RNA sequence: GCCAGGCUGUCUCCACCCGAGACUCAGUGAAAUUGAACUCGCUGUGAAGAUGCAGUGUACCCGCGGCAAGAUCUGCCGUGGGCGCUGGAGAACUGAGGGGGGCUGCUCCUAGUACGAGAGGACCGGAGUGGACGCAUCACUGGUGUUCGGGUUGUCAUGCCAAUGGCACUGCCCGGUAGCUAAAUGCGGAAGAGAUAAGUGCUGAAAGCAUCUAAGCACGAAACUUGCCCCGAGAUGAGUUCUCCCUGACCCUUUAAGGGUCCUGAAGGAACGUUGAAGACGACGACGUUGAUAGGCCGGGUGUGUAAGCGCAGCGAUGCGUUGAGCUAACCGGUACUAAUGAACCGUGAGGCUUAACCU
RNA sequence: CACAGGUGGUCAGGUAGAGAAUACCAAGGCGCUUGAGAGAACUCGGGUGAAGGAACUAGGCAAAAUGGUGCC
RNA sequence: GUGAAGAGGGAAACAACCCAGACCGCCAGCUAAGGUCCCAAAGUCAUGGUUAAGUGGGAAACGCGGAAGAU
RNA sequence: CCCGGCGAGGGGAGUGAAAAAGAACCUGAAACCGUGUACGUACAAGCAGUGGGAGCACGCUUAGGCGUGUGACUGCGUACC
């Protein structure tokens, strides 16, 4: 779970490393975003040269929740912290081709099938 | 169609075997026997009193004790009734089994929510006055387990009422 | 709230509680028979009870504990010596309780709290 | 009461080593691909026991590309399949949540050496 | 003067815990105001928003806790004492009426289907899955859990070491029993039904055409109401059903819904105790020896973590086997070991008059 | 008013402490003049807490994080 | 002309609208304004006409329409 | 003398014309506080009164419908300066 104004751990190498909460999507009058939520966030750094720019605004989607997420059999998964990659509402295919650290199996969506396949931790 | 009332004893969960676990309230379900009948053309309407549990017979008050030795039956905890779906009638002494439910699938709960004191406006309406010990249902509930010989019924979700509360599971008239 | 919880308030410090406690068991246990508030003495009884069980079995460990709750070397040279083996038969309701009336100071209700066997 | 005790304990298998806590454990997890269904392999540390009859779960935590994921397995539950014991571990903590910070050779744990 | 960063419930959302008030028991106890009050809503008028004027409607009398729309009063929610439903009493309900909400996105098959030259392209509202509200719950995710356990700095005390207890915010922290908790999980915005606007229609002229209508005469919007739950016979129009109890005597008078005396004291309730996941006080639930209602005890479980002592090693810190040990409040199954005694009080002794049908 | 307020100078121990500040004790003085009750909403003083440290408020106003020695 | 300094009855209430100037008492009769379905005292009285919309029981200019009025 | 606490206060006896004169001491009213007596009131809306008014108790001409105590209901009634 994610609410508004929280920082993200990067899980791509687009190059950012801080990225800050603006806005929160995915239901009218909605308080909190899940993992498999699209999330409005920022960038507070970035590499010198690349793609990615300081300022540029874009969606995103969470892979990792502190809280976590349950599970039908009672499981719960909690993460470290809370990480994020950035997502666009066109070329929905992220730049990065690595991601950090495993990823849970909610991630079977329909526009989510290119994402499985990375992430090999699991 | 026709209710029964049980006994809340506690919830717990339940795995499946393809691995998925289900919150299970436990309702103790008496045979509950069928003490008075109710009908059109004396009572205006048709309805059957059951009853379930036993009484102490020092405390039992004589009309009590008088009215179940008319029905044929020793006292229980409590009386309640259930209006007929306009099916197969009943008779007195008729004992009740939770066989009824073991083909049903969707029931509805009916309780006494836990009782609580003096609540503040933020604490009601998000004015003050009592909360708890009011009638309460929860419809559309789907049994999990059914369990005849040994008086056990698991209901999916909670259900008004802490544990030792009575309570009322009736099919579930929305479908 | 109010909702299966034991101990009844008696608003005060909880160490101050505490200390109330052991006086009051001392007190008990030194001259078996107290004449205290029924809402005091259900606590009190309450909380000396086990230390009369406990009592009943003797070790330097069963010893160092009791003196820990009653930090009294004298009243934990009483036990182990004449309570225990007095009730070892009994087993549990070493106290009994009867009323005297309401506490003609300010109408508080005050009753006796007395071992059952109390003499002999 | 007994109902309830009855209905918990029916569904028990005695199978669970009995892990110490602070101790490496390795899971196997039935997980659902497609239409069929395979074996995981999870290895961690197991953090806190909470064993409140069948609900009875573990936190196990692992480092996977340099960050820390913790799952709650649950003892009984079917999904979970065997335990196993592959490093033993000793420490006089029932939780040991004190090393979400700590790192490298500061999280590291001596032999038990029973 | 300004910038970048870390940093807390200021908030999404607040949740829980410790103390003093808030409520009751025994006593002391003043004020501001006060013409008198048997101190209702709506409509119209009025020196112009009427508790007091005309019309209309509702409301048993009197108390306790707040929400402050105007804390004395009007008003609202919850809950109490008295009273009547006509002999009394205990239960179960029909129900005149009353509380409220009927929200909403994505995907699936339908289906790249009808239609459509092609382009284009559904009705579907059937299934699954989100968002916001309410209700329910603590097994799960955790928070709290100063009443449980352990680590630890200073100081005092137990004659001293060891070992313990108090104080220093719970002395500072690490975990956590039960209860409560949302950030956790179960369900609901029904389906169907009635009347429906527009609209869609069988035969059809007057006025050999035509037309929703003149004659025969049919469907239908997410709009409205039932259908969904909850309170409800103080509904004084005071309801319906079941069961139980009383089956004595005598005297007087102003001779009748009369009065009085001895005996009787039924069912039930209240009175007091254990008390509860019931509670501010009331009230409510279970029990009161013919018992698991509260406490303690046995065993289990949870939690904490290898207690003290013993003997070995290091001349010391400390470790080793005893010892997955000791302790464990609120959890679970038993145990009368302790506390709920025998009782007293109210509540009565056949139930008012008239009418109509029955056996007499 | 036995009120919660002001009233001038002196006597100045031990422990850990740079310290007459800080915490417990020595001799000494006191538990302060209403007590007891289940411990509701609510008010006041505090403690903990998942996603955050400034997204409420005109406003970093309360609270909260660190609080030093020598060197690389 | 009224109130000021005049009551009473009617207009549902009402001080300037209509009748009407209270010496006091009486369980008497007759009238002014206003009424004679009830509330509430009086004709559900008679004759000749308008009304199908509760217009009566709120409305102008204008071609029955105009017409929308106060929890 | 007794109750009361070896108090305060009270109850008897006596003195005292009188103690319905007891040191709070001639005469002792209303506001205010209590008991008893008779009546009305728990389905009933507003300056709380005025006429009608059955009923509820007492004494009277021993009925002859009289007065006192209350006023269910009813027409009217928007305080003083």
């Amino acid at each position: 779970m994610i609410q508004e104004q929280t920082m993200l751990n990067v899980a791509d190498n687009s190059g950012a490393r801080r990225v800050m909460c603006i806005k929160v999507l995915g239901g009218s009058h909605r308080r909190y975003a899940g993992v498999g939520d699209i999330i409005k966030i920022t960038i507070k750094e970035a590499i010198p040269r690349g793609k990615v720019k300081k300022g540029d605004v874009l969606k995103a989607v969470v892979v990792r929740t502190k809280k976590g997420v349950r599970r039908p059999d009672g499981s719960v998964i909690r993460f470290d912290g809370n990480a994020c990659v950035l997502l666009n509402n066109n070329s929905e295919q992220p730049i990065g081709t690595r991601i950090f650290g495993p990823v849970t199996r909610e991630l079977r969506s329909e526009k989510f099938m290119k994402i499985i396949s990375l992430a090999p931790e699991v | 169609m026709i209710g029964l009332v049980g006994k809340k004893v506690g919830m717990t969960r339940i795995f499946t075997e393809d691995g998925v676990s289900i919150p299970v309230t436990v309702i103790e379900v008496e045979a509950n026997r069928v003490t008075q009948v109710k009908d059109l053309a004396n009572d205006g309407y048709r309805a059957i009193q059951v009853t379930t549990g036993a009484k102490k017979a020092n405390r039992v008050t004589k009309p009590e004790a008088g009215h179940f030795a008319k029905a044929g039956v020793e006292a229980g905890r409590g009386l309640w009734e259930f209006r007929l779906a306009e099916g197969e009638e009943f008779t007195v002494g008729q004992s009740i089994s939770v066989e009824l439910f073991a083909d049903v699938k969707k029931v509805d709960v009916t309780g006494t929510s836990k009782g609580k004191g003096f609540a503040g406006t933020v604490k009601r309406w998000n004015m003050a006055g009592q909360m708890g010990n009011e009638r309460v249902t929860v419809q559309s509930l789907d049994v999990v387990r059914v369990d005849a010989e040994r008086n056990l019924l698991l209901v999916k979700g909670a259900v008004p009422g802490a544990t030792g509360s009575d309570l009322i599971v009736k099919p579930a008239v929305k479908a | 709230m109010r909702h299966r919880k034991s101990g009844r308030q008696l608003n005060r410090n909880s160490s101050h509680r505490q200390a109330m406690f052991r006086n009051m068991a001392g007190s008990l246990v030194r001259h078996e028979i107290i004449k205290t508030t029924l809402p005091k003495a259900k606590e009190l009884r309450r909380v000396v009870e086990p230390l009369i069980t406990l009592a009943k079995t003797d070790s330097v460990a069963n010893r160092r504990l009791a003196f820990a709750r009653t930090r009294d070397n004298e009243i934990v040279a009483k036990l182990f010596n004449e309570l225990g083996p007095r009730f070892a038969s009994r087993a549990g309701g070493y106290t009994r309780i009867l009323k005297c009336g309401f506490r003609a100071g300010d109408n508080a209700p005050m009753a006796y709290i007395e071992l059952v066997d109390r003499s002999e | 009461s007994n109902i309830i005790k009855q209905l918990e304990q029916e569904q028990m298998k005695q199978d669970v080593p009995s892990f110490r806590p602070g101790d490496t454990v390795e899971v196997k997890v039935w997980v659902v691909e497609g239409s069929k269904k395979r074996l995981q392999a999870f290895e961690g540390v197991v953090i806190a026991i909470r064993n409140r009859g069948l609900h009875s779960a573990f936190t196990v935590r692992k480092i996977s590309n340099g960050e820390g994921v913790e799952r709650v397995f649950q003892t009984h539950s079917p999904v979970v399949d065997s335990i196993s014991v592959k490093r033993r571990g000793a420490v006089r903590k029932a939780k040991l949540y004190y090393l979400r910070e700590r790192t490298g050779k500061a999280a590291r744990i001596k032999e038990r050496l029973n």
